[PDB]
């Protein structure tokens, strides 16, 4: 109790406890919906405008 | 010609580590209450805390 | 005669130059690229625009990638010629980069001046000044459109453009903190300029639209970007007037594998003033005439290259109680490190020490990971501020260890660190891989 | 509308630019590197430091590789403003590199000035000036610390760092000859400045510390470095006075693969004076008023870009009795060669001719191997030197084949050639691959 | 000196100095097709 | 009236204009713990939010806990593992002439009385948890630092 | 953004390319496939003496 | 704008033109009622 | 001035609103500001210039 | 923001759960002592979730 106790000694206060770990499991949500990227011509248009014959 | 085998700055015997060294030792020995260990077991701690080397073998011939 | 007379000059040492050729210089090879188009689209700014106001924008998903961002301001000058010093950027006190609720970076008005002071050179420094200041002796009442390009990690090279197509859930936002005091527009020194107009601003965002084969890839694969961050805290300085050269030992609070450390000594009242004022050409208002005063800069020339008016005598970085390099004089950090590492000119009062071979580039080239340092301290020696600022005979005729008495006004020290980190993006969400 | 519209118009002309994409510009993949740290360490200089003395220093092997060296001088100016012209470099008369007792390279104060004059460019050269001269109209008695970075094959790119870790059997050291005459510090022209202070000198070296895995390999493996070195001998000019255009045939003593030759016509008494003096602003002391004298420069502006004050009319290089090119006038070599080859500006009186496509780089890009050429000459034609230097009406209002009568002071000729060699490191010993 | 920095290899650095791919201090140059450069005068036809 | 001596028995006040703090921020390892807040936040808002009492002017608190007034653990900042904790202060400009009530009762939060420069001592407290262990007649702190 | 230099007054640039100053293709608009390419200008009122 | 793509874009003069071309009778008058002062209102009058 | 709100999730942590569990629902607050504030811009019904 | 104006805000999803919300105002009074009565509270005309 008097001399076998726990304390905080330098090296145990190293900044790497933050700089080795992400905030990602702490700031991210749980999103089950997939990403919806799709073909460009579907939105952009079909280029239907008499392009020059070569 | 110089004949100086040692390079000339801190590398091989110097153990240039940061004080995080403390957690490496705690991990090696497993318990956070490190204070009692080297008071009772010093040899194992000294053996596990020093560096190795690499050699240079070149010659020209007689 | 001619070229044929030299081709024949072939000897044994050419096996290292022209032996078994691998490259021919005169028929090069180009690489075909994924088709893309760049469109500059206006964003909507939330909040009231004005002096001292804080406004923000939510970046609309107008495209697949986002890269260059430019913030424009409209300012009316309230004074005559030579009364402003980059008013467009000083108006913008900081910009916060937030992706999905987590801040990734933050830049400051003073950092923009420091970054410009170090890493931009030649025509880009002059253009930047054109983009942020009045440089043609314009007079009172002149009004113009200013552009303050942003420098977040994804703002200078397409190689780090953020994948909005892969950030379909998390929003990206920029918060803009505007200044209450803008020299020559809203205030002249600390004196308010009656009738000063409120600024008008807009945020320009340049979007890249990709073709099908790559854009669906971006939304398919997880991504990891090796990015830059800025770290910043302010410090108070100890600058003596006489009999001594003070020491100061500032304990640093930096983390991450750091590319370089840069700092400047400033007068918090006069934006961009990193040197003492003196009664010499370009060093103070009215310099060289009977009306000269060393309390007010000749603002259009606030920046100088005359280190005699700078206050740092020497500095060293000490890590865990042992010096990182032997003590260097203040001029090493002002003249030599940017020569070796950037290739530009750093004005007096701005100092740089690199850990990197090429800190101006984005290719990783050496870092100091301060998360592993238990005691990171910047030790400073100041010059003695005993030289009479109003007497050119002394201001330009003194020793290396002394500077002007007006250097005692440089009470704030701004210490910046630029470091690497990794940005992770997947399933529409993003965030910073290593916290801090 | 917008970027999508541009993507829609995709057709045949895009197949060779984008069809079957090979690259993207928006997902740049960085490379991972070997851990290293950089430190600047000062060494001990063996020899007495002072005007006219020779000193040397052994590079204390405080690291694994040597990447850069910056020489520092502390000078007190002995004259008024505008009386100095690169005084740190004039003092740094000659720097010689020795590895294992053998001379590797030598660089003279005039080479530093010539290299600065025609190869170093941008704000980087202005900053260079900041490091070696007084650039803020400073007054007599001012003390300033100067930095002169060295320009040996190893100083600018880390890929050529000196492998001292692998040279355990040899010393690496440099010899420094200090000038006895430094303009504006201990002499004004040929007249001594009483009470001038002796310089203070130190040499700083940037050491690379490598990690365990890479330094093991460097120490155990043999290495070969493809390097550049400077060949130089000074000679004499053939400048005429009136009625003629002198010719000179200079037998060259260069060998090894040369990437360029460069030369200047100088006044050996006034450091850096590569042109004639004249009564034009910045062209001589007192220029523009009645006190103008054309025997002494207005030193702080010793260098000029007015080619009419240059003495060379035309030049040709001939190899083995046949012309290497048809004769060009002097302005070609002063204005066009550096435009085509390096993309910079060269001041009047300094000339370049290159063999390399990019002579400023390290990657070989064309060389003339003067070890397999038996007789190489430089043919010069001089301008007639009949214009009265004291009348700007005659100097600023005349033709190309004439110059000022004061051009006859440019009596010393310096022809430089830089070429390739290979530095071999085997069994702990270094040495050159090719002799002569 | 710099050793206090060099030693500090951590978890975040696997993205920088882990599993090295390149070295910055040993450059390998590419050998090129032998060529010579000259500039000569053309005849201009016309007044 | 002598503005250098208080009417001692009524020394405590609730008038924020006589309080020193313009703003405060707590920063942990170079990273802000929250954005800078104005001094009245620490004097009045958090005591309302987490304690339920009234704090006189010049006394400030920031909580890490839902119930800092209680004994039940309710949220803690473990300073035994944080390398650098810094409390950043911004002062009000002490330009008001304390002898003129028209000025002291008629100004904004960023200024205070000239007599404020007498408040020369800064006292910052931290209250925390540890465990007191008792075994076979012996007692002691398990976590002492 | 596209070059990294300064352009004098009266000279204007709009790029379709990331690095128009370089030779490596970095983004193009093919005006052989656009039927109506128009540059619309607004002029300043030239009222100042 | 639908998903980053422009679908339509109307200007004030188009609204005037449309009101001039396609709205007729009571609808044009009620439009007027919604966008202007139609009762000789005086300085200071405010309307939704 | 600081005006705390007194909604169901404002006074006790036990009813804290879990944005984390509302991934797809954005939470908005509407604020209507009074036109007349006694002693600030009106004294009774009389405007304060 | 202003007298008689209506504004809204969208709570930024920075955390996991929301507890208290405090709306702050900066007001300057135009009256004498004893001429105001919870001016920040009446300014806050209404709040909707």
């Amino acid at each position: 109790l008097l001399r076998g106790f726990e304390s905080s000694l330098r090296g145990s206060r190293v900044r790497t406890q933050i700089d080795d770990k992400s905030f990602i499991p702490y700031t991210w949500q749980m999103i089950d919906v997939p990403l919806a990227a799709a073909k460009t011509s579907f939105i952009a248009g079909l280029d239907t405008r008499q392009q020059l014959a070569y | 010609f110089r004949d100086t085998a040692s390079i000339g700055f801190s590398d091989t015997h110097q153990d240039e580590k940061t004080l995080r060294f403390l957690k490496k030792q705690i991990s090696q020995f497993i318990k956070h209450l490190k204070e009692y260990y080297p008071n009772n077991e010093l040899t194992k701690k000294l053996v596990m805390k020093y560096s190795d080397v690499q050699l240079l073998p070149y010659t020209k011939g007689a | 005669a001619g070229g044929l007379s030299q081709l024949v000059a072939y000897g044994a040492q050419d096996v290292y130059l022209t032996g078994n050729p691998q490259i021919t210089f005169f028929k090069t090879v180009y690489r075909r690229y994924t088709n893309f188009a760049i469109e500059s689209i206006q964003q909507t700014i939330n909040g009231s625009v004005g002096f001292g106001n804080k406004v923000s924008t939510q970046i609309s998903r107008n495209g697949d990638l986002i890269t260059d961002i430019v913030v424009e301001f409209v300012l009316t000058k309230g004074g005559n010629g030579g009364t402003t010093y980059y008013p467009a950027e000083e108006l913008l006190q900081d910009v916060e980069l937030e992706i999905g609720g987590q801040r990734i970076d933050k830049h400051y008005n003073d950092w923009f001046r420091t970054y410009d002071a170090l890493f931009r050179m030649n025509d880009d420094r002059y253009n930047y000044r054109r983009m942020t200041d009045w440089v043609n002796n314009e007079l009172v009442g002149a009004q113009k459109r200013f552009y303050v390009p942003l420098i977040f990690f994804f703002n200078q090279t397409p190689g780090l453009a953020l994948p909005l197509i892969a950030l379909q859930y998390h929003e990206v936002k920029l918060y803009f903190t505007l200044a209450s005091q803008v020299q020559g527009v809203n205030y002249n020194g600390s004196s308010a300029i009656a009738g000063a107009a409120q600024p008008t601003m807009s945020v320009w965002v340049d979007y890249i639209f990709l073709d099908t084969q790559e854009r669906t890839r971006f939304a398919q694969l997880p991504h990891e970007y090796l990015i830059e961050q800025l770290q910043f805290t302010g410090s108070e300085t100890a600058t003596p007037s006489a009999t001594t050269q003070a020491s100061q030992n500032i304990r640093l609070n930096f983390n991450h594998p750091t590319k370089y450390l840069a700092w400047n000594f400033n007068n918090p009242t006069n934006y961009g003033q990193y040197t003492a004022l003196a009664n010499i050409p370009g060093a103070c208002s009215g310099a060289g005439t009977a009306a000269a005063t060393v309390t007010t800069p000749d603002y259009g020339n606030t920046g100088t290259y005359n280190e005699q008016l700078a206050v740092l005598d020497s500095a060293k970085i000490q890590l865990n109680g042992q010096d990182r390099f032997a003590t260097r004089k203040g001029s090493y950090f002002n003249k030599v490190q940017p020569y070796q590492s950037i290739g530009g000119v750093t004005p007096a009062g701005v100092y740089l020490y690199s850990f990197a071979l090429k800190p101006a580039g984005r290719q990783p080239s050496g870092t100091c990971n301060f998360s592993r340092i238990d005691n990171a301290t910047l030790s400073l020696t100041y010059k003695t501020c005993s030289i009479d600022a109003t007497s050119p005979a002394a201001v330009l005729g003194n020793t290396e260890t002394v500077t002007a008495n007006t250097a005692t006004l440089l009470t704030a020290l701004n210490i910046y660190a630029k470091n690497y980190n990794v940005l992770r993006i997947m399933s529409g969400m993003g965030g910073l891989a290593y916290a801090n």
